[PDB]
DNA sequence: GGCTTTCGTCAACCCTTTGCTTATCTTCCCT
C-alpha cells in the first residue's frame, strides 16, 4: 500500500546543468534522490523513491555550446587581479519546469503533509537552481496497481526517466541504440584522509567518479509500470528504479 | 624516445591519472589514477605544471605517444620492459585536493558518505574521439582550461577544440495541445 | 589570537531571484500579457575594429537575436520573483569556529538599510538596465503575502526615503536577520513605446550561427536570474571615493568596467571579515558590506 | 604616458528608432491607413551577368517580394519612433579613465549642430531611402512631446537653417548633452502616386529560394531600425574631401562604394579619441564626429 | 618564517548545425 505526494509544474531556473564531466543537461536521478533525502532530513518525512519528469527544460546556450557563467572574484588573495575578468570554470546553467512525485509514508492528515512539502520546496533548490514557482502539491495513494497508474497519470504532462541499462559502455550504445546517458550513482576511488576542508568532519568521505546508466525519456502515461520511473537509493552507492530496466 | 619522455615528465611534477577534479575546476589540482579501469583502449591523462615537456621529432609531447596504438597499456603490461613499468608507475600517483570541488551526500544505508565527484579522463578523451568518429552530434563542446588550457591538463593543452559532452536535454512538452 | 579563515569557507545565496520573463502589454490593458518573442535578424554593417582600417571598406554581416515590442503594445512587462532567505550566517562549508565568531560580530548589522537597498533595487527598476532608459513611465508592482504595492518614480542612483519600500524592508530585514523566507512577486510595467526594442539577457556562449544570442525561455525573451541577483545587491555605496552603487562583490569588482574599487585599499570582504572575527572594531558600513556579501554568498579560497 | 583604450571599451547606442511600418494613405485621407502588404511575385527576365555571354539567351526566373501602394491610395506613410537617449558619454563597458577623459575632452562639443543634423535627417526624410525618388512632396510630421511639427520641403544633401528642426533639436541637444530621453513620433506622408511601388528593407537570407525578401512585421512592409539609424546619423560632412554627408562610422566607411572616407589618413575615430584622451586638442567638427560616434555607439578597443 | 603581491612561464584545434518523445476518453446494468 503506497502513498505519494506530487508537486506539479516546478519551474526552476539556474539549474546546474553540469550533471558530470561528460553529461550536461537534465539533472540525473542522483540529484532528485538527494532532494528526496534532503526532505527526509529537514521535514522528517522519510522518502523511499522519487519519480521526476521534465515538463520543460532548456540548457542555456546554443545547440552545440552552453552559455558559460560570468564568474565573480570570490577567492581570497587574488586582489589586484579583481579588476580584470574572473576566469571561467565550466558550469553550464539551465532552466527547467519539472513534475516531482515522492513516495512517502505518512500517518497524519494530507494537509500537514502538503504544508510540510510546501515549506520544504519553498526552501529547496532543484539541482542548484532556485525554484521559481510550483503548484500546490497534492497527495494521491496507490492502493492497487490501477491506483498506482492513477498516481502515474496525475503527473501529466511530464517526461519521466526510465532506466534502460548498460550493454557495453556509454558512448557505444548512445550512438547505436540512441538513448540518453545520466548519472545513476558514483564509484568510490579512494578514502579521503583530510576532513578539515569538508562539510562534516565525522561523515566519511570518498573521492568518486560518476557511474552512468543509459536512460530513455517516455511520457508518464506511456510508461506501463510506474515502478520503472520511481528512482531510489540502491545499495551499491548508486540509484536505481523500483521496476528495474525498462523493456 | 619514450624513456626520455617519461623522465622529462618525472623531473617535473609528474602525475599520471585516470580521474581528476581538474576538469571541474582548474584551480583544484587533484589527480587520481585508478588501477581497475585500465584496459586495452583506456585513454589516460597526465598533468605537468603549464603542460611542460619536450616534443619528439614528429612534434608530439608525451600525451600523443602514450595514447595511440595502446602504448600506455603496453608499458602498463610491460611488453617494453619492467624497468619502464617502474618509470610509468613512478608517475602514476594519487594526489588529493578537495578544495573548489563539489561535495555531496550519498546515502549508504542508515548513513551518508560525502562523495566528491571527479571526472573520468578516459570518458572525456575517448568520448570526444569516438563521438567525433561515430558522427554523434547530440552533444555539447567545451574547452576546459579557458583561454590557454595548458595550465589545466595535457589533454586540454592538446585537444584545444574542446571536449565532447552529452547534450542531456530531455524532450519538451508542447504547451498547445 | 589570530583566528584564521577556513580554506574553502562558503555561504549560500540568500537573495534568490527568478528569470525575468518579458511580456508585452499596454499601459491601458496591463493584463494583456504577450510573450515578447526572441526574433532572429541578419545585419549588414561596416566592420570597424580598432585595428581594421584595411578592412573598413568591406562590409560585415552578422546574424543577431533581437527582441522588440510588437507594434500594438507600448509597454514592456517584466516578471520575476525574489526570494529572500534567512540563515545568512550559516556557512555550509566553513567550520563552526570562524563562521560562528563571524556571525556573533554581525548581529549589530543594521539589516534595515540592507533590506531597504535590496527592495529599492527591486522597486526602482535596477534590474532593467538598458530598457529603463527611454521609458516614459516605469511602474513596479510588488506582491508579497497577499498584499500589493505600486511605485511610479524612484530614482535608481540614490536611495531616497519612502515609507513603502521601507515597509517591505521591515519584513525583508526580519527574514534576513532572522529565519524563514519571504517572496516578492515583481511586476515591471515600463512604458517604452510602440515597437520599442527591449533588452533581455545576452548569453556568454560560443555561437557560430548567432553573433549575438539572447536568452529565451520557450522563445520568450527572458533575463538571467543571476543578472537580477547582481541588480538587487547593487547597493555598495560605501567603497573608497564612492559615487555610484556597485554590486556587492568580495573585492568590490566590476569586471564590466575593469575596475575593482575595494581591492588593494584594505576594504575588501576578506580584510573586513578577518577584522570582524579577530575582534577589530568594524565600522557600521563595513559591517553591512560583509553582511551583504554573506547574503550574496560565495566560496572563499584561502 | 599614452593612455591606451580599454580592451572592452564599448558605447551603447543613443538613437533608437523603431521598425518603420509602412501604411497607405491619401494626401487628404491620412486617417485611412491600410497596411502595405508584402506580396510575392515570380518575375522572368534576361540572365545578364558581366561574364558568361553564352547563357544570355536563356531566361531568368526569380521570385521576388514586392511592396506596392494600392491603386486607391496615392500616399505612402512611414511610421517610426526615434528615441534619443542621453548619457552619451557613459560607456557601459569601459566606464573609467579613458572613457571619462573622453567625456571631459568632449564637454564643449556643439551638441546643437549634432542634434540639428539628426533631427534634420529625420525631418527631411532621409530615413526614406529609395522611396523618396518619385515622391512629389514629402511631408514629415514629427510629434515630440505631444508637439506636432510639420516639414514640407527640405533638401537633403545640405542642412539649411530653419526654425522647426532647430526647435526640436534644442531639446534633443538638451537630452544628448545631458540626461534623460526624448521620443520623436515620426510619420512620413509621401505623394508617391497611385499604385507606386514602395521600397522596404530587405532581409539578408542565405538559404535563397527567393531573390528579394522584404522586411515584414506580421506581413506589413516595414523598414529595419538599422536603416533608419544609418540615415539619422548621415551627418558626417567632416571627412577629407567631403562632398555629400555620409553615415557616422568609426572609419567613415560606407560599403556600397567600397571605400573608407576616414581610414588611412588619421581622422578615423580611434585616432581622434586617442588624441582627445591624450590631451591633443581636436577641432570643433572633430569633437562633433567623435560625439556622433558615441551617440551612434559601438565598441572601440583592442 | 611564512606571506602576500606582481611579474615571468608555457602553450597551440579537425570539425557537427535537430530530434530525444510525441498527453491521462464507455461496454453491461438497474435504479
Amino acid at each position: 500500500m503506497r502513498k505519494f505526494i506530487i508537486v506539479k509544474n516546478v519551474k526552476v531556473d539556474g539549474i546546474n546543468a553540469k550533471s558530470s564531466d561528460i553529461t550536461v543537461g537534465m539533472p540525473p536521478a542522483t540529484t532528485f534522490c538527494g532532494l528526496g533525502e534532503t526532505m527526509s532530513i529537514k521535514t522528517g518525512i522519510v522518502v523511499k523513491a522519487v519519480s521526476y519528469g521534465s515538463v520543460k527544460f532548456e540548457v542555456r546556450g546554443s545547440r552545440f555550446n552552453t552559455s558559460v557563467t560570468k564568474f565573480a572574484w570570490q577567492d581570497r588573495g587574488n586582489g589586484g587581479k579583481a579588476n580584470n575578468n574572473s576566469p571561467i570554470q565550466p558550469k553550464p546553467l539551465a532552466d527547467g519546469v519539472f513534475t516531482l512525485c515522492f513516495e512517502v509514508e505518512w500517518e497524519d492528515c494530507a494537509e500537514v503533509l502538503v504544508d510540510k512539502v510546501t515549506n520544504f520546496i519553498n526552501t529547496a533548490r532543484i539541482a542548484g537552481g532556485t525554484i521559481a514557482s510550483f503548484n500546490k502539491p497534492f497527495v494521491k495513494v496507490a492502493k492497487d496497481a490501477e491506483e498506482l497508474a492513477s498516481v502515474k497519470n496525475a503527473m501529466m504532462p511530464c517526461y519521466v526517466v526510465v532506466d534502460c541499462g548498460v550493454e557495453v559502455n556509454i558512448f557505444e550504445d548512445a550512438v547505436n541504440r540512441k538513448l540518453q546517458p545520466m548519472v545513476n550513482g558514483y564509484k568510490k576511488l579512494e578514502k579521503i584522509v583530510d576532513n578539515k576542508h569538508m562539510r562534516d568532519k565525522f561523515t566519511p568521505a570518498y573521492l568518486a567518479t560518476p557511474t552512468y546508466t543509459m536512460i530513455g525519456y517516455k511520457m508518464v502515461s506511456n510508461v506501463d509500470n510506474f515502478d520503472q520511473a520511481l528512482w531510489q537509493y540502491g545499495e551499491n552507492t548508486k540509484v536505481k528504479t523500483i521496476g528495474g530496466i525498462y523493456n | 624516445m619514450i624513456k626520455e619522455m617519461i623522465e622529462d615528465f618525472i623531473s617535473k611534477g609528474g602525475l599520471i591519472f585516470t580521474h581528476s577534479g581538474r576538469y571541474t575546476n582548474t584551480n583544484n589540482s587533484c589527480f587520481i589514477f585508478n588501477k581497475n579501469d585500465i584496459g586495452v583502449d583506456t585513454k589516460v591523462d597526465m598533468y605537468t605544471p603549464k603542460s611542460a615537456g619536450i616534443k619528439n621529432e614528429e612534434g608530439e609531447n608525451l600525451w600523443q605517444v602514450l595514447n595511440k596504438a595502446n602504448m600506455f597499456y603496453r608499458i602498463y603490461s610491460g611488453e617494453l620492459g619492467e624497468e619502464l613499468q617502474y618509470l610509468l608507475k613512478s608517475c602514476c600517483t594519487a594526489k588529493e585536493d578537495v578544495t573548489t570541488l563539489p561535495q555531496i551526500y550519498f546515502k549508504n544505508g542508515e548513513g551518508y558518505d560525502i562523495l566528491v565527484p571527479i571526472g573520468n579522463a578516459h570518458n572525456l578523451i575517448s568520448g570526444t574521439e569516438y563521438l567525433w568518429e561515430h558522427k554523434y552530434y547530440n552533444t555539447f563542446t567545451q574547452k576546459l582550461g579557458g583561454s590557454n588550457p595548458q595550465n589545466c591538463t595535457h589533454a586540454c593543452n592538446k585537444m584545444r577544440g574542446g571536449f565532447k559532452q552529452f547534450n542531456c536535454t530531455p524532450p519538451q512538452v508542447e504547451d498547445n495541445y | 589570537t589570530k583566528l584564521k579563515a577556513p580554506a574553502v569557507l562558503a555561504y549560500s545565496r540568500k537573495i534568490n531571484p527568478t528569470n525575468a520573463l518579458m511580456f508585452a502589454v499596454n499601459w491601458s490593458d496591463r493584463d494583456n500579457t504577450t510573450a515578447v518573442m526572441v526574433g532572429t535578424k541578419t545585419v549588414a554593417g561596416t566592420q570597424s575594429v580598432r585595428g581594421n582600417p584595411n578592412d573598413a571598406d568591406k562590409g560585415n554581416i552578422q546574424t543577431v537575436n533581437f527582441a522588440n515590442l510588437p507594434h500594438n503594445k507600448n509597454t514592456l512587462l517584466v516578471k520575476y520573483n525574489v526570494k529572500f532567505v534567512g540563515d545568512v550566517f550559516k556557512a555550509e562549508l566553513g567550520g563552526g569556529e570562524y563562521s560562528n565568531t563571524l556571525q556573533t560580530a554581525l548581529e549589530n548589522t543594521d539589516f534595515g538599510t540592507l533590506a531597504y537597498r535590496y527592495v529599492y533595487n527591486i522597486a526602482a527598476g535596477r534590474t532593467l538596465w538598458r530598457n529603463r532608459v527611454g521609458a516614459e513611465s516605469i511602474e513596479t508592482v510588488i506582491t508579497v503575502n497577499d498584499q500589493t504595492f505600486t511605485f511610479s518614480d524612484l530614482l535608481v542612483n540614490e536611495f531616497d526615503e519612502d515609507v513603502d519600500v521601507a515597509e517591505i524592508a521591515d519584513m525583508v530585514a526580519g527574514v534576513l536577520s532572522g529565519e524563514g523566507f519571504v517572496t516578492l512577486k515583481v511586476e515591471h510595467y515600463m512604458l517604452l513605446g510602440e515597437g520599442s526594442e527591449v533588452f533581455p539577457s545576452q548569453e556568454f556562449v560560443e555561437n557560430s550561427k548567432l553573433s549575438k544570442q539572447l536568452f529565451d525561455l520557450n522563445g520568450q525573451a527572458a533575463m538571467h536570474d543571476q543578472k537580477i541577483g547582481n541588480a538587487i545587491r547593487t547597493i555598495d555605496t560605501w567603497y573608497e571615493d564612492a559615487t555610484t552603487p556597485i554590486a556587492v562583490e568580495p573585492y568590490g569588482s566590476v569586471v564590466r568596467n575593469g575596475v575593482a574599487y575595494r581591492a588593494g585599499n584594505k576594504t575588501d570582504l576578506f580584510t573586513l571579515m578577518d577584522g570582524a572575527v579577530n575582534g577589530k572594531s568594524l565600522t557600521e558600513e563595513d559591517q553591512m558590506f560583509v553582511t551583504a556579501n554573506l547574503i550574496r554568498g560565495g566560496v572563499f579560497g584561502g
